[PDB]
């Protein structure tokens, strides 16, 4: 459990939580990000 | 250096599949069920093709999306780690740590 491995787990857990929290909004965010580029 | 080169040529759709791979099947299924078929086709294709990407490239992708969610208010916790990533990018590892120590106090 290096500092790097633990920091990785910090952001992964919050990103997972955000996706679970509002899946329809993140799905559209992803569409909009793709269309932007 | 090769990883860096490979990271900067990922399309946004490739980055999204790499993010989805790392969050796991259950959470990925939740996103895919709210996408249109053409979006699901493209993202599903990259999940199959980018399975087993280097973990360091995946971590760099997560950090990129972490900053997006912080700046748009989807994530309102973990400010310390966000600061740590920001200061490391802007000041480098060793001056960022001296800021970080003062920042935690």
């Amino acid at each position: 459990f290096s500092e790097e491995e633990v920091r990785y787990e910090i952001i992964l857990e919050k990103i997972r939580g955000t996706l679970k929290e509002r899946p329809d909004e993140i799905a559209m965010l992803f569409k909009l990000l793709i269309k932007d580029e | 250096p090769k990883q860096k080169a490979q990271l900067d040529e990922l399309s946004m759709s490739e980055k999204i599949a790499i993010l989805l791979i790392q969050v796991g099947e259950d959470t990925t299924g939740e996103i895919l069920r709210h996408l249109d078929i053409d979006s699901i086709t493209e993202i599903s294709k990259q999940i199959v093709q980018l399975n087993g990407t280097d973990k360091q490239i995946g971590a760099a992708v997560l950090e990129e999306f972490f900053a997006i969610f912080q700046s748009n208010q989807y994530i309102n916790t973990g400010g310390l780690e966000y600061a740590r990533e920001l200061l490391t990018r802007t000041l480098g590892s060793e001056e960022a740590k001296k800021v970080m120590d003062k920042l935690t106090k």
